[PDB]
């Protein structure tokens, strides 16, 4: 291996005024909106869940 | 220059007192509410065997 | 040493005191601790090139 | 813009507005809960049902004043707000990881709801002893809910505390010594340490009442080897430290605003103060098994409890008496705060008295389980710790919002709240000598009089609170905007003026070491 | 019982509950002394003109109120540890009898000679006869000799519960897989109630407690009787 | 056309304080003087009272006559 | 960058009274109302 | 402190109005429930 | 005399009884006349007529130690606006009376407490202090 | 500490340097008002000619406000101070709170 | 364990002054009032001439060889008996 931190480095620093976790570029996105995504729905459908545990099944 | 205290000082003082000891004795008599007293000096304790 | 026209400072007037005593200092003429009188007189910009 | 400013924070100052926000939404959730509770017990007979859905509601009562209202408007809110303010620190040691410990505050509330929407709920007292709590008498996944809002509060709290402590030790300007830092700064800082110290215990405690109730594991079972009390003392060496993490950031608020409202640039016998705090917070730790009282211990260990007990008001009178003496030839300014201030002066010192009462052991066999214990918490809750919270607020709001509230209708709120507390709680002291227990939904008649008279106070205190929020409703109506402020030599937080700028101390203040 | 209107604690039925009703008079007026003391002097800081705003010095006057304190603590412990460890004493009873609380009642056993037991459950208000006083009465009373020292065995089938006698001083959790032990030793005869007091599910405020104190010669029929 | 005499000048404040303190102490005492009295002493002498000449035998007598008892007619 | 200063340091707007009396009566409102309503559900299960 | 006279000052009718909403937002939801409380025991 | 927000930074004018001498004057913009006033002041004071004094006074001071010092007629509207919402109070507990609670429990009926006393009495409740104790067991009726 | 003719004289001289500057005649007055005392008239005496150098009517007028102030409930205070004070409030032109209507509200 | 205090910005002089007397010595007048209360001359128990016990394999170098070196005639009996 080579010591590539200075490209790193000139990659995180270009004044393109992103935020740290998405100034990796387009994959940091993705793997944003998948995140976010999994984490709404996945809340969403706790609150169905809540609402169906509400009711007897009796 | 007079300020809203001087104007109705006495006026939300004079009214507010009355209508506060006015509303909570009818509560405190008028609606059936059990205070549930000592029977002391005044309940004739009376034949329950 | 400010990088603007003025800068909080904070004076602890004695040694081991724990009250600090705080204030604006402006660009100008020297001011004074309002609680021991010790002078502070700011010195403005550069930092960076 | 909205987003990113108010779900991505990285700003202590919004992330303590987020707090105080919700330690409101939280209060109006709590009171009502309290309201039901003495809707119960306002006559003779049951209004709702059994003991069940009473405890239920007893129980989320005070989970949610203690775990969604204190903590986080003191804490979170305060303590966001000021501590970086009162140090000259540009925010947190961890901004975003304190995002965190806010935001997992609505899931830990979430869940204490869905517990209470499931089966029957948990009415098992905030405690939550087994084998009440455990899986044949509260089946179901109520108890589970429970455990879970706990974890996610204690999370929060535990990285809420790394933080404070780390922020407090390691951003103060380089020439001010811990010695040279506000009260209230010391206050969070010490409520910090103790979160860090006694929420692990809470969580290994839960979790092993979780294991017992889902993973067939018998820590509180005497069927498997078991032992109900362990939990009990695993559950009260966090419960003590809790208390005094509900009161500590009070003491420091009430030492700013007491100092403040004197015309006093400083509290009487500083060092004094920090060492009642620390003695206060170590003591702490060693005195849990005073909740334990009857359930069967040695002698020669309840004979060590009672007197470790009664210790800390060795300490703890030092403040009240510094307090007092901060008072002493100040040119006092009869603000709303001011009067809050000396509302929890007064109040807790009763509070305080009636807890030394208890600490003995020998009197504690009669007065335990009864509403006398009840009546000693809600003086320094209801009243210490709620007051603390009420005069911190009318003190800074105009520094939080820029605007300034009417101090008439400020009186006036503290007017009926005072009445409304004093009505509720005074008479339960003769409600529990006389021998009334704890999480009843119904009594025998002879303790009709106090319980209604009790329910009355109540009512008063709801006035209050609805009253409340007009007051803020009509600040922000208004738009009264803040110009001068006294006193900023010795306050800080309000050199940059009302409300600060988001990013405050960008220059650090300029501070000589000499 | 408690009566209607009650300030303080029931009237004291065992020479315990006397010694704690003298030591809670005791300690109340320590708390009524300085809590008074403590509104007097906010009102007296509150009430002047004069002022001295400058910086106070402290190391003098926090003798005062470390040293004042400290002396008040010693006086409500010394009476306090007196009593807990008279409770304590070995006193050797006459009589040893076991209760165990359910849900939602007790169950009690006298088995020194006969093995007698019985369950005691609350009167339904619906069923109470003239005179009888709603949520406290039972159908079978515990009768117990008195003027006797007796050991009172107390644990539970299910639940935590905790079997308490205001009148007699008494309060014992009643924990499953335990047996824990206090005296009884009345100096009267009569009737005397409590309740549970440890939170135990849905009729927790309904399981009274109630004593009957009769002469030992009517201990023992009544005991023979319930065979 | 009187001159008016020097007033005392310095400490008033602390002054008032050791009165008042002073006037608390007395006070304090006086209390406790009347509550070991109209309650401690009180309550030793009515317990002290009460048993000096009780008959429980007496006592458990009226009580049974009254019919309370389950175990004792 | 955001907006700074009195009533912009703050999740909600105060540009008009009447419209944020109508959020905080629903915020409060809510929070207060939610136990009553919970009970309610709890005695209609059974 | 010193502040500036009200931006936009709220009146006695406004206060009146602003106290009355706010009440009734805490004792219409409530009140609605406890009044049915007997509809909700048996039913 | 007119203060502005972003003004926070500078030292400002407030009337304190304990800081007699404010950072600032309250007045520091001068007319014609006033800044001839304050030319005047620099001669013997003696020499200044009472209106000029007081001119003088009002350009350094907002309010005197009398005025700052003043009481109020605020407590009356705390004190009565406190009463109201406290009898306003009543009112909700009527209404909860009247469309919540539900009727009280058969034992609280005249009878029934007149039965239960005597029993209470029977056995003896509380005799050394409490409630027997308040009754005359040889004459029958409650001590007087 | 020191003797109370010790105090007095150092605030005495403190007021009485020739070229003493508002600023030091503010401080000295705001900081002599937080002790436990009323000034003495000796010391009110050097900071009324010190307002008299800084050309300050306006001053000379609160200090004497200040004074009667600190006497709190004690009536007699400021009627002998001011009694000691006559011949520099007539020296200087010095006319007090009173005379100028600036005691009522 | 963290104990329950704070400071650590910078253990100095006066944070170590400040434990001296507002923990470490308020503990050796708690323990010291603690032990002068507990004390009292508990009653000294039955002798019995266990053989275990009161050793002499060999006398003391000191007075009648039949003493230990810190001898208490109230507590410590003689291997015949607590003396007169
Ligand atoms: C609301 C219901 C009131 C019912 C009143 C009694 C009726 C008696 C009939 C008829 C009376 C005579 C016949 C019965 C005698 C029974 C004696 C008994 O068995 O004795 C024991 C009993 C009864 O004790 C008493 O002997 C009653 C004492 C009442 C003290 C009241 C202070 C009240 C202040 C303001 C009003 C209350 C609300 C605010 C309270 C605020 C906190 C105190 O039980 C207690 O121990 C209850 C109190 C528990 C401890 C609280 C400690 C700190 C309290 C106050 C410090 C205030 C200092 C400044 C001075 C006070 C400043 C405000
Ligand atoms: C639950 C919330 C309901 C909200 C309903 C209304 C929404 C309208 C939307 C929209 C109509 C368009 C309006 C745009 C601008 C205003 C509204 C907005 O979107 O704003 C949204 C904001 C603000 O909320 C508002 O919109 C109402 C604000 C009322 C403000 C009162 C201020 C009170 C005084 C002092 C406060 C402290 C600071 C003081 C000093 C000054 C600042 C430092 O919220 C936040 O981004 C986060 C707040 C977190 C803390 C709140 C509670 C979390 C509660 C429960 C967990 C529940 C578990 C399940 C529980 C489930 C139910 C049983
Ligand atoms: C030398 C010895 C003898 C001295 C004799 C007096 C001499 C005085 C000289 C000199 C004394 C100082 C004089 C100057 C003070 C400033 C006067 C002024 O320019 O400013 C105007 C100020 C003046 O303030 C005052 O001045 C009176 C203040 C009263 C404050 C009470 C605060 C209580 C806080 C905590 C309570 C527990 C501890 C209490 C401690 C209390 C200490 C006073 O503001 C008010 O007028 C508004 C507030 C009034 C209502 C207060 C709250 C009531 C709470 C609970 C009961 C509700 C009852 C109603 C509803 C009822 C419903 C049933
Ligand atoms: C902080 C804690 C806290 C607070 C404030 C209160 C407040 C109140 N509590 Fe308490 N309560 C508990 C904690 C608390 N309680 C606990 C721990 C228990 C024991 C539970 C158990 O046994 O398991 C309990 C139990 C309990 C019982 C006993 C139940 C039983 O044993 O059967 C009763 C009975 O009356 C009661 C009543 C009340 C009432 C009427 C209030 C009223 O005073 C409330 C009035 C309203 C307020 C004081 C809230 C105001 C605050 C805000 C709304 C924030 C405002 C926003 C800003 C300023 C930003 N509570
Ligand atoms: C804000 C919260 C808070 C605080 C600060 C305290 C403070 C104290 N508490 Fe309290 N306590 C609770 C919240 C709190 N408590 C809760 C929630 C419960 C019930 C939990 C449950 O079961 O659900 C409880 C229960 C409780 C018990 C258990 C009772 C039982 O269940 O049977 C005991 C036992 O000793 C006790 C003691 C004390 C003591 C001695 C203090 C001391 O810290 C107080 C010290 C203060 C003073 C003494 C006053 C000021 C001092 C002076 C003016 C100096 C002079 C004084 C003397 C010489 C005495 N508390
Ligand atoms: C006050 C607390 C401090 C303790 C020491 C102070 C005074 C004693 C004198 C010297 C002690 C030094 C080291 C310890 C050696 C032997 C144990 C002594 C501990 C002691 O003092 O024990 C006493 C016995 O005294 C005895 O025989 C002691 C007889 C004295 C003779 C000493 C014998 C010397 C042997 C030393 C060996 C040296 C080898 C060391 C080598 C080091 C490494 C090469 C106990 O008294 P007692 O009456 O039996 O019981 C009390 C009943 N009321
Ligand atoms: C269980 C309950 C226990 C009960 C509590 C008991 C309370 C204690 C009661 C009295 C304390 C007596 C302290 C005596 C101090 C003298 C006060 C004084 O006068 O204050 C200053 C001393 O400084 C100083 O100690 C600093 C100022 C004063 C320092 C002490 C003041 C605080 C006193 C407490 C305030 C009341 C709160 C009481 C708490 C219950 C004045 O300074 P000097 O005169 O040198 O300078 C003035 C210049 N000269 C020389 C020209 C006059
Ligand atoms: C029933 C199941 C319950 C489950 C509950 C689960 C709760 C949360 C789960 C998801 C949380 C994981 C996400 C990662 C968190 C990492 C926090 C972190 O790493 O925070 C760091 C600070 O804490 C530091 O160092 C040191 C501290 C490191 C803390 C690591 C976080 C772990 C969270 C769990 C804590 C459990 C408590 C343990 C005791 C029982 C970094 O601080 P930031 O503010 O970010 O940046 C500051 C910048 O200057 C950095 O350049
Ligand atoms: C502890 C917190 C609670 C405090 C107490 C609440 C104070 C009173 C609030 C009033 O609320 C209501 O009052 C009603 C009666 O006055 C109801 O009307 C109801 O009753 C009727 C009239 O009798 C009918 O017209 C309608 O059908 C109706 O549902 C009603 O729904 C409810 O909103
Ligand atoms: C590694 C470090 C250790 C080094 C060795 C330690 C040395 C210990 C020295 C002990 O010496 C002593 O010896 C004695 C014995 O002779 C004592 O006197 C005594 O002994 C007597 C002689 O018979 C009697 O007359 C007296 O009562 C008296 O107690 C005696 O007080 C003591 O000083
Ligand atoms: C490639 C690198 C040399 C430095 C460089 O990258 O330029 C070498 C040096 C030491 C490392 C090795 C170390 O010797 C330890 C390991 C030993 C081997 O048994 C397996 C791989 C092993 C895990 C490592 C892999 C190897 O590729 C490393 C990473
Ligand atoms: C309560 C706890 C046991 C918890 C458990 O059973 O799991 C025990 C463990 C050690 C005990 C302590 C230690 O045994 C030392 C002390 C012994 C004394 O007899 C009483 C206090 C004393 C300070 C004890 C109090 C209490 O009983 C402790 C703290
Ligand atoms: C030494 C330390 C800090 C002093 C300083 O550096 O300023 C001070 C602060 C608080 C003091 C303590 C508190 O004042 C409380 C106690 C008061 C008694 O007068 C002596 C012991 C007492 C326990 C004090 C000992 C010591 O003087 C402490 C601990
Ligand atoms: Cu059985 Cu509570
Ligand atoms: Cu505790
Ligand atoms: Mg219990
Ligand atoms: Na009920
Ligand atoms: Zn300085």
């Amino acid at each position: 291996f080579e010591n590539r931190v200075a490209e790193k480095q000139k990659l995180f620093q270009e004044d393109n005024g992103l935020p740290v976790h998405l100034k990796g570029g387009a994959t940091d996105n993705i793997l944003y909106r998948v995140t976010m995504t999994l984490c709404l729905g996945g809340t969403l459908y706790s609150l169905y869940c809540l609402g169906w545990a509400s009711f007897p099944h009796k | 220059a007079p300020d809203f205290h001087d104007k109705y000082g006495n006026a939300v003082l004079a009214s507010g007192a009355t209508f506060c000891v006015a509303v909570w004795v009818y509560m405190a008599t008028q609606i059936g509410i059990e205070w549930n007293p000592s029977p002391v000096g005044r309940v004739t304790p009376k034949e329950w065997r | 040493p400010s990088i603007t026209n003025k800068r909080i400072v904070g004076c602890i007037c004695e040694e081991d005191n724990s009250t600090v005593i705080w204030f604006w200092l402006h660009k100008g003429e020297a001011q004074r601790c309002p609680s021991c009188g010790t002078h502070y007189k700011l010195v403005p910009h550069q930092l960076a090139h | 813009m909205f987003i990113n400013r108010w779900l991505f924070s990285t700003n202590h100052k919004d992330i303590g507005t987020l707090y105080l926000l919700f330690g409101a939404w939280a209060g109006m959730v709590g009171t009502a809960l309290s309201l039901l509770i003495r809707a119960e017990l306002g006559q003779p007979g049951t209004l709702l049902g059994d003991d069940q859905i009473y405890n239920v509601v007893v129980t989320a009562h005070a989970f949610v004043m203690i775990f969604f209202m204190v903590m986080p408007i003191m804490i979170g809110g305060f303590g966001n707000w000021l501590v970086p303010l009162m140090i000259g620190a540009p925010d947190m040691a961890f901004p975003r990881m304190n995002n965190m410990s806010f935001w997992l505050l609505p899931p830990s509330f979430l869940l204490l709801l869905a517990s209470s929407m499931v089966e029957a709920g948990a009415g098992t007292g905030w405690t939550v002893y087994p084998p009440l709590a455990g899986n044949l008498a509260h089946a179901g996944a109520s108890v589970d809910l429970t455990i879970f809002s706990l974890h996610l509060a204690g999370v929060s709290s535990i990285l809420g505390a790394i933080n404070f402590i780390t922020t407090i030790i390691n951003m103060k300007p380089p020439a001010m010594s811990q010695y040279q830092t506000p009260l209230f700064v010391w206050s969070v800082m010490i409520t910090a340490v103790l979160l860090l110290l006694s929420l692990p215990v809470l969580a290994a405690g839960i979790t092993m009442l979780l294991t017992d109730r889902n993973l067939n594991t018998t820590f509180f079972d005497p069927a498997g080897g078991g032992d109900p009390i362990l939990y009990q003392h695993l559950f009260w060496f966090f419960g003590h430290p809790e208390v005094y993490i509900l009161i500590l950031p009070g003491f420091g608020m009430i030492s700013h605003i007491v100092t403040y409202y004197s015309g006093k640039k400083e509290p009487f016998g500083y060092m004094g103060m920090v060492w009642a705090m620390m003695s206060i917070g170590f003591l702490g730790f060693i005195v849990w098994a005073h909740h334990m009282f009857t359930v069967g211990m040695d002698v020669d260990t309840r004979a060590y409890f009672t007197s470790a007990t009664m210790i800390i008001a060795i300490p703890t009178g030092v403040k009240v008496f510094s307090w007092l003496a901060t008072l002493h030839g100040g040119n006092i300014k009869w603000s709303p705060a001011m009067m809050w201030a000396l509302g929890f002066i007064f109040l807790f010192t009763v509070g305080g008295l009636t807890g030394i009462v208890l600490a003995n052991s020998s009197l504690d066999i009669v007065l335990h389980d009864t509403y006398y214990v009840v009546a000693h918490f809600h003086y320094v809750l209801s009243m210490g710790a709620v007051f603390a919270i009420m005069g911190g607020f009318v003190h800074w709001f105009p520094l939080f919002s820029g605007y300034t509230l009417n101090d008439t209708w400020a009186k006036i709120h503290f007017a009926i709240m005072f009445v409304g507390v004093n009505m509720t709680f005074f008479p339960q002291h003769f409600l529990g000598l006389s021998g009334m227990p704890r999480r009843y939904s119904d009594y025998p008649d002879a303790y009709t009089m106090w319980n209604t008279i009790s329910s009355m106070g109540s009512f008063i205190s709801l006035t209050a609170v609805m009253l409340m929020v007009f007051i803020i409703w009509e600040a922000f109506a208004s738009k009264r905007e803040v110009l001068t402020v006294d006193l900023t030599t010795t306050n800080l937080e309000w050199l940059n003026g009302c409300p600060p700028p988001y990013h405050t101390f960008e220059e650090p203040t300029y501070v000589n070491l000499k | 019982m408690a009566y209607p209107m009650q300030l303080g604690f029931q009237d004291a039925t065992s020479p315990i509950m006397e010694e704690l009703l003298h030591f809670h008079d005791h300690t109340l007026m320590i708390v009524f002394l300085i809590s008074s003391l403590v509104l007097y002097i906010i009102s007296l800081m509150l009430t002047t003109k004069l002022t001295h705003t400058s910086t106070m010095d402290a190391q003098e006057v926090e003798t005062i109120w470390t040293i004042l304190p400290a002396i008040i603590l010693i006086l409500i412990a010394l009476p306090s540890l007196r009593i807990l460890y008279m409770m304590d004493e070995i006193n050797n009873p006459s009589l040893t009898v076991k209760t165990m609380g359910h849900q939602w009642y007790w169950s009690y056993e006298y088995t020194d000679y006969e093995d007698l037991s019985f369950d005691s459950y609350m009167i339904p208000t619906s069923e109470l006869k003239p005179g009888e006083l709603r949520l406290l009465e039972v159908d079978n009373r515990v009768v117990l000799p008195m003027e006797m020292t007796i050991r009172m065995l107390v644990s539970s089938e299910d639940v935590l519960h905790s079997w308490a006698v205001p009148s007699l001083g008494l309060k014992t959790d009643a924990i499953p897989g335990r047996l824990n032990q206090t005296t009884l030793m009345s100096s009267r005869p009569g009737l005397y109630y409590g309740q549970c007091s440890e939170i135990c599910g849905s009729n927790h405020s309904f399981m009274p407690i109630v004593l009957e104190l009769v002469p030992l010669k009517y201990f023992e029929k009544w005991s023979a009787s319930m065979l | 056309s009187t001159a008016l005499a020097k007033p005392q000048m310095r400490g008033l404040l602390a002054r008032r304080l050791r009165f008042h303190i002073v006037g608390a102490f007395m006070v304090s005492l006086g209390f406790a003087t009347f509550y070991k009295f109209a309650v401690a002493e009180k309550r030793k002498k009515a317990y002290a009272d009460f048993y000096r000449n009780y008959d429980s035998m007496k006592d458990f007598e009226e009580m049974r006559k009254a019919g309370i008892f389950q175990s004792a007619k | 960058h955001y907006e700074e200063g009195p009533g912009k340091n703050i999740p909600f707007s105060v540009e008009n009274k009447w419209r944020l009396l109508a959020m905080m009566t629903l915020f409060f409102g809510s929070g207060f109302a939610a136990p009553f309503f919970i009970v309610r559900h709890q005695l209609l299960k059974k | 402190i010193t502040a500036k006279p009200a931006k936009t000052p709220t009146s006695p009718k406004e206060q009146a109005i602003g106290l009355s909403v706010t009440f009734l937002s805490f004792l219409l939801p409530a009140g609605w429930v406890l009044y049915h409380l007997d509809n909700y025991k048996k039913s | 005399s007119v203060v502005k927000s972003e003004d926070y930074a500078l030292p400002s004018y407030v009337d304190r009884r304990d800081y007699p001498l404010p950072d600032v004057a309250h007045v520091k913009n001068l007319s014609a006349s006033q800044k001839a006033l304050k030319e005047k002041e620099k001669a013997s004071w003696s020499s200044l007529s009472i209106d000029e004094k007081v001119e003088l006074y009002r350009l350094k001071f907002k309010e005197s130690f009398a005025e700052m010092n003043r009481s109020t007629n605020e407590w009356k509207t705390v004190v009565g606006a406190a009463m109201f919402f406290i009898g306003f109070t009543a009112l909700l507990l009527i209404w909860e009376k009247h469309y919540v609670y539900g009727p009280i429990p058969h034992t609280f009926e005249e009878e029934w407490v007149a039965k239960q006393t005597k029993r209470m009495l029977d056995m003896k409740v509380a005799p050394i202090q409490g409630f027997s104790a308040k009754w005359d067991y040889d004459k029958n009726e409650w001590k007087k | 500490h020191e003797t109370d003719e010790e105090f007095d004289a150092r605030w005495v001289t403190y007021f009485n340097k020739p070229d003493i500057d508002a600023w030091e005649l503010r401080k000295g007055m705001n900081t002599l008002v937080g002790y436990d005392l009323v000034p003495e008239p000796k010391i009110i005496d050097a900071a009324l000619r010190a307002c008299r150098r800084l050309n300050d009517f306006a001053s000379a007028v609160r200090i004497l406000e200040v004074v009667k102030d600190k006497a709190g409930p004690h009536k007699e205070i400021y009627p002998y101070v001011i009694q000691e004070l006559r011949p520099t409030l007539n020296e200087l032109g010095i006319s007090t709170p009173e005379e100028l209507g600036l005691d009522k509200v | 364990a963290s104990a329950a205090k704070g400071d650590h910005g910078g253990t100095g002089a006066r944070t170590w002054r400040f434990l001296t007397f507002g923990l470490a010595l308020p503990s050796v007048a708690l323990c010291t009032l603690n032990s002068w209360l507990h004390s009292g001359h508990r009653e000294r128990p039955a002798f019995i001439p266990y053989h275990h016990l009161r050793i002499r394999t060999k006398p003391f170098s000191w007075g009648d060889g039949n003493h230990t070196f810190f001898h208490n005639p109230r507590v410590n009996p003689l291997p015949t008996g607590y003396e007169k």
